[PDB]
């Protein structure tokens, strides 16, 4: 649970997250899905300390689902990201902080725009065209800085994402067992089952 | 330590110890070297005053310094072993520090330098 | 971290009637990992037997060292070294490394060729001699061996009875030690014949 | 800095027979290289045909025993004088121990008695509450000296039948109370020789359907 | 360890227990802690056992050579001076704590030596983990002008106090008496108050109990003729 | 310690070793590292035995109360979750627990790994303890979904043996369990010493060991 | 968690045929400074018990007040406070032992080592130890601190086991205690010459002796001791 | 330890207690801390017993060799040898030494050499753990050119108080008198000095 | 430079060594050959601290080559392994030890036998049918314990080696970039260029 | 700091120096360490100035409230209040206090409360860093039932020596006399006490 990438293209947000889970010197799982659907058009990927990641993610999910039922309305990606940021900013000065970094990929149905938010465990929020956490950006950002356009199609975004993963697979010492890729657009959230 | 200057100049400008060392070479068995167009041959005399010799184990006159360089000699046999050992060590030392085997000229220059050193160092002949 | 328990292993020696016995396990490991089941810890120089537990590199180094020294002893003295003399040599050699010691627990066993008297001795890593009449123990299961030997041992056992006693002492001690086992050897030593037996034991 | 823990030495031993059980322990109490008492009882009759010994840090051992004895008393009050079975006592002790998971009773505990079928029973605990039923268990200082011997002489480990050469094991024949007591005495006599914290005296509590009986034996005082 | 030294009328006596330990485990139940430096100069050692032996042998060796060189019998002050200067040089890293006693042409002497190289003079001394138990006895019963028999008694009683009350001490009492104008008498196992009782059972196994995989003869003899 | 569990055609196998150590000293040759939560649920145990025993027996209390209230057997997913949430309460306190919750419910056979961190993973195969790496090797190379109950039982048994041999802190004996929809079935205690020689001969493996 | 400041050294005691004896010096040390020379560390409770305390003196004074309050509280609504329902040594000890173990369990100990000596209603001797850890034990002889190392060996020569108690008279017991106190004065650097001694006998009751001194000391042999080895003068 | 050296009319007197401790245990209660390095040059030792004995033995050797070549050394010369050892090896020593001696030319002299290896010539000097408690008493009661009997009383009373308050000090009070008449050893027992 | 395996079959010794070299968080090389030919029929692979590994290996190589020239004779694998062990045992008590673990695969031409020696940085030598260093054995030994025979062909040894590498690639958290495999037999040393 | 309290025939006298240091810097050279908690119950303070002031203020409050309800408190009662604060808060305090007072029934009384929070009733008490140097002098020169003038001289001489040797002590010598006659403050300057 170390590698999470995000890229916002023309009409969608794409989140790529590694599949590996390591306990000690052994890789326990190579098919782990490091993501939760917060609402029909909002997806959150996560990475950080063991346990805290899923617990935090599910806690956020429950709160957004509660809001959705109460108001019969889906919160905007911006509203969700602000809620999440506050929870992490709250958490960093707690007795035992939740060591969790997240990417929030959402499609705003009101504005008809994809949106990608990057939030670290301190509650540091930034809206970006593409983002990552940990060391992931060190390997991938030079490629994204070079190739990225805001008018890219979903298919071009996936191709640029493949190049980022290939560079990670070449120069990173750790084996992260590939990535699960999910797309967030006007029609909702779907998983790319061949990557 | 024993520091006595054994190799010194004489009034006529000769170093007799070096010249007497050449007389030891004159006494030694004949060695010959001939280079063809694509080879070099080293010939060596074996004095037949010594029979009942075991030729399998008796020190051969030609010695490999490396896989590509050989050394033969004339003179004191015991002296030659010291030069051969030093040469062999230097050959491996070169391969280790420079990552190329020695050239024949380099190896020669080293052995010749050892010989020279023993003509103006104290306590040695 | 503790050098005397990285590789593991045990040695035990016993005296009997006109005989001595020395035995060891065959395990060599890197802490939890078992590496070899053929790492014998008993050596002999003429008729004197030496068992060595502890750090494996030192076990091997000391064997080579005492082989070296006993070979020179023989050339000069024109006779094989005796257990009492060898014991002093082991002690001397260990103490010369007082402030940088070999992390070992040696055990000497043998019969004096002139008097016929059985002899065993143990040492700490810096040379202190323990010359016991009954038994000597060494290794990562020395506590276990002390418990077995103290109850199982009785004086003046015959060679073939001593074999059973020392074998059962070793085996059951090793089976209560994670870092010992994986096989075992027992030497039964008499004035002019020595028998070596490999024991069958659990391989976990 | 204040160290709330200490080590009072001592060694205990519990063996389960076919229709009996023994819980033995030396009577020596120590700190460091000094002797506090040559006779300080360590194994107790807790009632309902159950015997108990908490070996390690004496203060925590005395507290645990005191609490369990109290738990027996209240079990009677709360459940119409029902007899506390050895398995129920064992489970209760787990919860007493785990109530201090983050500031444990520094003791290795053993209880002995009879199960509900009348067979001999011994239960062994670690400081934090893990427990399990056993046939033979030595606890404390010289536990490592005694257990290998019991593996050999009680369960006949590594012992095979002559003539077969390792093909047929020595059959696991049941031991009498007199046989067990011999193994107990020899275990402690051997431990006393090679362990400095073991000595002075040996007290054994034997549990049968008739009740609880005591036996005392001298040990070396050096 | 418990070791003592006691002066008397015409000489000096030293004593010691016979237990050697490695932590809480007894390595040897009948250890020899009384060491000979020279025929009439003996010492008892506590602390690191290999150090008490090694340092006593070394000084004993040099004392012997000194005796041969000077054509004189060795003196206790010589052993004392050589020991302390050696121990001081190593700054306490040689963990030898000794009680040195003996007779020589000068008279009878009794000293103690600490690992750092400090020495002390006295009529009665004790060292080791059981030194407090021993000194309690010595302070209770010692007097001036003791006889040989009274001194041996006091010395062994002091060791017994350590044997019984100190867990680091046990087993037997060794004694060595050094009297003026006499041979030093080394009394190994002077007292034996800790013999193990007979076991309840014999643990001699039936022959064939142990499982065997292989047998072979070990060649201990040299390479043979013919 | 070595524990494993895997899902297959006819349920889930659970196999564990039996050793307990206090440093180099083997304190126990025979501890039960499988906890019978109830007739349809199993829990393996690695880490602190006390934490495993206490919290999993407390899980059984919750699983029984669930059945009384709802009149229906609890799922493996829910049971595993109740346990992981208990752990998250003492998050940072120093609990040590690594266990596979094995069972059969409506969705078929189920297997969840749960540890002190609060981690909860669903999967087809898991192994924990100091000897898990050795067990994984045998499992990965021989595991199929198409396994028979007989072969699956042997696989889990053989995988523990592999660890017991190489890992110093694993051994004693092997405990087997087979989990069906009608409940779990115990398949005995198997001494490793006896099992090793038996497997060596029949299988031909462990050639390097002399027997 | 604290550290002891003003401290009291050894408390020694032993059983004899008809009762118990307990003793302790009158010093309150302040590290190596022998600051207070008139400190009573033996505290009687009624006419059947004496509590001897070593270690931290401020904690000793606190315990002293607890015991004083215990006597007051026992007398409340108690017509038999000076008879059948008077405080026993065993009651007093168990109370202290409860307090000591509770305090260590809160990581705020009473930095002491206590010996409760007394005689029970039925005439039985009572002698039990408790310290800052809540550790308790009983023996025919009990001593704290240095006394454990030097006094016990001497006192155990008189009463080595339970069967020696009936053979030991009060004169022999007191003599052994007094000798032990002299030995401690020779060898304990935090001891004083002045001490108190208490005897609780089942026949003659509580005898409390104050202002005792160590006497019959041997020092004359010191004149002959010169140098540290080779010096003759 | 409680040690002192006091000059008076006829010469100088050294004084000391006799207690040596290892923690709270008194390892020796009859120690002789008054050490001879020459006929009429003595020293009082405090600090590491191993260090101060080793130093004193080396000094004795130096002054014995000095005497063979150049005759009787001065007290100043002896103090200089002490200082040279203590100063040059200050990193590896824990020694507090008072040097006292009698010349016929110079009469009684006292030098103190504290931890650092500095030298201080004084009319009298006190040192050791117990000296702290008698700085006030000694300053108030010292006079120059006292008689032998007065000086003995001054030292006896001073060390009596040092012993009274310092747990590290005790036993007997040893004294050495250095005059033209010769060398006199004195000893005073607890029953004598405690009642002062 | 972490993973080195060895297996002695019927007529040859096979050494497999990882190709990765990592500096910091970046993989610098994925084709590194962690081996030196000591003599025509003796190969040594190595793993340990950076720098020390190659320096030690080359130092050993130079010494064996020197011996070969002086005596016009190839030392037996046993003799070479003993020399190497002594150098490491010498090194462990030096001011700064050489932190190097080695496998020595040799074919003894006198005895006509393959031989594999495992030596760790302490100078702990063992002759084995198969061996490894570090954590490599934790993953692979259960497979080797199961499948290994002493009468295996070179081709069967390679197949068992492939299974060991596949298990490493599955359960090891680190990406070691595959292995270079070399075979030592009566004809000398050769590299398997497709693995 | 150098502080002392001495009982005599007519009552009790408290004495103190006036130096307060922060390391080697003298933060105040004219400090008043003689503190009033009641009309004829005063105290001498040593240790943390913050702690001893806070304690003394609380005690003054307790005795003021005590007086309103139960009349004039005893010196023992005052010492008990000090002790209660010092003992119960020993982990967070560094206070060495001497309590001195005059009753008509009990006359002059002195109690010392060292670091641990223990209480010790004494004829006289000394405390502070400079007290170490005058244990010997004070023990030798104290007498019971001295006159006012003798007691003033005893305190003046004692603190003079404490000041002489202790760098942490100095300045003026303040004194407070507690008798039936009332409360008298005294002060002695360096030129007076240094020449003693
Ligand atoms: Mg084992
Ligand atoms: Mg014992
Ligand atoms: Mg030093
Ligand atoms: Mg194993
Ligand atoms: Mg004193
Ligand atoms: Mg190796």
């Amino acid at each position: 649970m170390d590698i999470i990438l995000g890229i916002r293209v023309q009409d969608s947000v794409i989140l790529a997250s590694s599949k590996a889970v390591t306990r000690g010197i052994s890789v326990l799982k190579d098919s782990d899905d490091k993501t939760r659907q917060l609402s029909p058009h909002t997806l959150m990927s996560f990475a950080g300390e063991a346990g805290d990641t899923v617990q935090f993610a599910e806690y956020i999910q429950a709160n957004i689902q509660l809001y959705s039922i109460r108001e019969d309305y889906e919160l905007s990606p911006q509203a969700v990201s602000s809620f999440v940021r506050q929870e992490l900013a709250k958490s960093i000065r707690s007795r035992r902080p939740y060591q969790v970094n997240v990417l929030i990929g959402g499609y705003d149905k009101k504005k008809n725009k994809p949106e990608l938010y990057q939030i670290d465990y301190l509650g540091t929020k930034v809206e970006l065209p593409y983002g990552a956490h940990g060391y992931s950006g060190f390997y991938t950002f030079s490629l994204l800085d070079h190739h990225y356009r805001p008018d890219m199609t979903t298919e071009e975004g996936l191709d640029l994402l493949k190049l980022c993963v290939q560079e990670l697979e070449k120069r990173m010492p750790m084996d992260f067992k590939g990535v699960i890729v999910k797309i967030v657009d006007k029609d909702g959230i779907r998983q790319v089952d061949d990557f | 330590g024993y520091d006595r200057a054994l190799s010194i100049f004489s009034p006529d400008g000769h170093i007799f110890q070096v010249e007497y060392a050449l007389e030891a070479v004159k006494r030694g068995t004949c060695a010959v070297g001939v280079k063809g167009k694509n080879c070099v041959v080293l010939g060596c005399e074996r004095r037949s005053t010594l029979k009942l010799q075991d030729t399998r184990i008796t020190p051969s006159k030609v010695s490999k310094i490396d896989s590509h360089v050989v050394l033969s000699f004339s003179g004191l046999n015991a002296d030659s072993r010291i030069l051969i050992e030093k040469a062999r060590v230097e050959a491996q030392s070169h391969r280790l520090t420079l990552e190329d085997p020695v050239t024949v000229e380099y190896l020669t220059r080293y052995v010749a330098g050892v010989q020279q050193r023993y003509t103006q160092s104290g306590g040695v002949r | 971290s503790d050098p005397s328990s990285i590789n593991g292993g045990i040695v035990v020696a016993m005296t009997g009637k006109d005989c001595v016995a020395i035995a060891c396990d065959l395990r060599l490991g890197s802490q939890s990992l078992g590496v070899s089941n053929k790492f014998e810890k008993i050596f002999h120089y003429g008729h004197v037997f030496l068992g060595i537990t502890g750090l494996a590199t030192d076990v091997t180094t000391l064997n080579e060292m005492f082989r070296y020294k006993t070979n020179l002893y023989k050339l000069k003295e024109e006779r094989a070294i005796e257990p009492e003399t060898f014991t002093q040599l082991v002690s001397s050699s260990l103490y010369e490394r007082r402030f940088g010691p070999y992390f070992v627990g040696p055990v000497v066993a043998g019969i004096n060729s002139k008097s016929g008297k059985p002899f065993i001795a143990g040492f700490d890593l810096i040379g202190c001699i323990d010359e016991a009449k009954d038994f000597i123990v060494s290794g990562t299961a020395s506590d276990q061996l002390f418990g077995m030997c103290e109850s199982l041992y009785e004086p003046n056992l015959e060679p073939e009875d001593l074999f059973e006693t020392i074998s059962q002492a070793l085996l059951n001690a090793a089976d209560r030690d994670a870092l010992s086992g994986w096989g075992a050897v027992v030497y039964i030593i008499k004035k002019d014949e020595v028998v070596k037996r490999y024991l069958k034991m659990r391989q976990d | 800095q204040f160290n709330p823990y200490g080590d009072n030495g001592g060694t205990i031993l519990g063996i389960a027979g076919e229709d009996f059980a023994v819980l033995a322990g030396d009577t020596r109490n120590i700190t460091d290289y000094s002797i506090n008492s040559r006779y300080e009882p360590k194994v107790f009759d807790c009632g309902d045909n159950i015997v108990m010994s908490a070996n390690g840090f004496a203060a925590d051992g005395d507290a645990l025993v005191k609490r369990f004895k109290n738990s027996v008393k209240w079990y009677h009050f709360d459940h119409n004088d029902k007899k506390l079975s050895i398995n129920s006592a064992a489970r209760n002790i787990q919860h007493l121990l785990y109530s201090r998971r983050f500031f444990p009773y520094y003791v290795y505990n053993i209880i002995a008695g009879l199960d509900e079928d009348g067979k001999g029973a011994v239960y062994s605990f670690d400081p934090v509450g893990s427990y399990q039923r056993e046939q033979c268990r030595a606890g404390g200082a010289a536990a490592s000296l005694i257990m290998p011997f019991l593996d050999n002489q009680v369960n006949f480990k590594n012992q095979y039948e002559p003539g077969t050469n390792g093909k047929v094991k020595k059959p696991l024949k049941y031991l009498s109370v007199e046989e067990v007591i011999k193994l107990v005495r020899d275990s402690f006599t051997s431990a006393t020789e090679r362990h400095i914290q073991v000595g002075d005296g040996l007290e054994i509590l034997i549990v049968t359907k008739d009740g609880v009986r005591k036996e005392f034996y001298e040990l070396k005082r050096d | 360890t418990t070791i003592v030294g006691v002066k008397f009328n015409n000489g000096v006596v030293i004593a010691a227990d016979t237990r050697s330990t490695q932590g809480p485990i007894v390595a040897d139940k009948n250890c020899a802690k009384l060491h000979r430096i020279s025929p009439k100069i003996w010492c008892a050692g506590a602390g690191t056992a290999a150090d008490t032996e090694a340092v006593t042998q070394l000084i004993g060796s040099n004392i012997e050579l000194h005796s041969l060189y000077t054509s004189r019998e060795p003196r206790v002050v010589s052993a004392l001076q050589m020991l302390k200067q050696h121990l001081f040089k190593y700054q306490g890293h040689i963990g030898a704590y000794l009680i040195v006693a003996g007779v020589d042409p000068t008279g009878s002497h009794l000293f103690s030596i600490h690992a750092h190289g400090s020495t002390d003079v006295g009529y009665y001394l004790s060292l080791g983990s059981g030194s407090l138990a021993a000194m309690a006895v010595l302070e209770s019963h010692w007097k001036q002008d003791l006889t040989k028999e009274e001194a041996i008694k006091l010395a062994s009683d002091a060791i017994q106090a350590g044997i019984w009350n100190d867990l680091g001490s046990g087993s037997n009492v060794d004694v060595c008496v050094m009297e003026i104008g006499k041979d030093a008498e080394y009394l190994r196992n002077y007292l034996t108050p800790n013999v193990r009782e007979e076991k309840q059972k014999s643990y001699k196994f039936p022959r064939g109990t142990t499982a065997v995989l292989k047998e072979s003869i070990v060649n201990i003899c040299d390479i043979q003729e013919e | 310690t070595t524990t494993l569990a895997f899902k297959f055609q006819h349920g889930v196998i659970a196999a564990v070793d039996s050793r307990a150590s206090a440093g180099s000293y083997i304190s126990a040759l025979r501890v039960n590292k499988v906890i019978e939560i109830n007739p349809y649920l199993l829990g393996t145990m690695s880490g602190c035995a006390a934490d495993c025993q206490y919290w999993e027996r407390l899980l059984a209390k919750e699983c029984r109360l669930y059945y009384l209230r709802n009149g229906e057997r609890i799922s493996v997913s829910a049971a595993s979750k109740l346990l992981s949430n208990m752990m998250c309460q003492y998050r940072g306190m120093g609990l040590s627990m690594g266990s596979m919750i094995c069972g059969w419910d409506k969705k078929g056979p189920g297997l969840y790994y749960v540890d002190e961190h609060g981690t909860r993973l669903s999967g087809n195969m898991f192994s924990t303890g100091s000897g898990n790496t050795y067990a994984y090797g045998v499992l990965d190379s021989n595991y199929k979904w198409d396994l028979s109950v007989e072969d699956a039982l042997y696989l889990g048994k053989r995988s523990i043996l592999a660890a017991a041999h190489r890992d110093a802190y694993s051994g004693g004996s092997v405990n087997l369990y087979h989990v069906t929809e009608d409940g779990w079935i115990y398949h005995g205690n198997h001494d490793v010493g006896e099992l090793f020689w038996k497997v060596k001969e029949e299988e031909g493996s462990f050639n390097n060991v002399i027997g | 968690t604290q550290q002891p400041i003003v401290t009291g050294t050894s408390v020694i005691s032993m059983k004899y045929d008809n009762g118990v004896i307990i003793a302790a010096d009158n010093l309150g040390s302040y590290g190596s400074l022998l600051r207070f020379n008139g400190v009573e560390r033996l505290i009687p409770v009624g006419d059947n018990t004496v509590v001897g305390i070593s270690g931290d003196i401020s904690d000793m004074q606190h315990i002293e007040r607890l015991l004083k309050d215990l006597v007051t509280e026992n007398a409340y609504d108690n017509p038999l406070a000076d008879a059948e329902e008077a405080l026993e040594p065993s009651y007093i000890f168990e109370y202290l032992a409860t307090v000591m173990y509770q305090r260590r369990s809160k990581m705020n100990p009473l930095w002491n080592a206590i010996i409760v000596a007394g005689v029970q209603s039925n005439g039985d001797q009572f002698l039990r130890y408790v310290n800052l850890l809540g550790v308790t034990y009983s023996s025919p002889t009990l001593a704290t601190g240095f006394g454990a190392h030097m006094a016990n060996p001497l006192l155990r020569k008189v009463v080595d086991r339970e069967s020696d108690i009936p053979k030991t008279t009060v004169q022999v017991a007191e003599e052994a205690i007094v000798n032990a106190m002299r030995v401690l004065y020779y060898r304990d650097a935090r001891s004083s010459r002045n001490f108190s001694l208490a005897i609780i006998d089942k026949n003659t009751g509580l005898t409390f002796k104050k202002n005792l001194q160590v006497e019959n000391m041997k020092w004359d042999f010191a004149k002959d001791i010169k140098g540290y080895g080779t010096q003759k003068i | 330890t409680s040690i002192m050296a006091v000059t008076f009319k006829d010469g100088v007197i050294l004084g000391a207690d006799s207690r040596t401790t290892t923690g709270a245990y008194i390892a020796n209660r009859v120690t002789d801390k008054l050490t001879r390095v020459h006929d009429k040059i003595w020293c009082c030792r405090s600090g590491s017993a191993a260090d101060t004995q080793a130093i004193a033995d080396i000094v004795q050797y130096h002054l014995e060799l000095y005497t063979s070549q150049y005759g009787t050394p001065s007290t100043e010369t002896a103090a200089s040898v002490f200082k040279e050892l203590c100063y040059e090896n200050k990193d590896n020593l824990t020694a507090g030494i008072i040097v006292a001696g009698y010349d016929d030319k110079n009469k009684g002299e006292v030098y103190t050499i504290p931890l650092g290896g500095s030298v201080h010539k004084l009319p009298y000097a006190i040192a050791g753990s117990g000296s702290t408690f008698i700085y006030g008493y000694c300053d108030k009661n010292f006079r120059e050119n006292m008689s032998k009997e007065e000086t003995v009383d001054f030292i006896k009373h001073s060390l009596s108080q040092a012993i009274k308050w310092d747990g590290s000090s005790g036993g007997v009070i040893r004294m050495v008198v250095l005059t033209a008449a010769g060398v006199e050893r004195l000893i005073f027992y607890p029953d004598e000095y405690e009642q002062l």
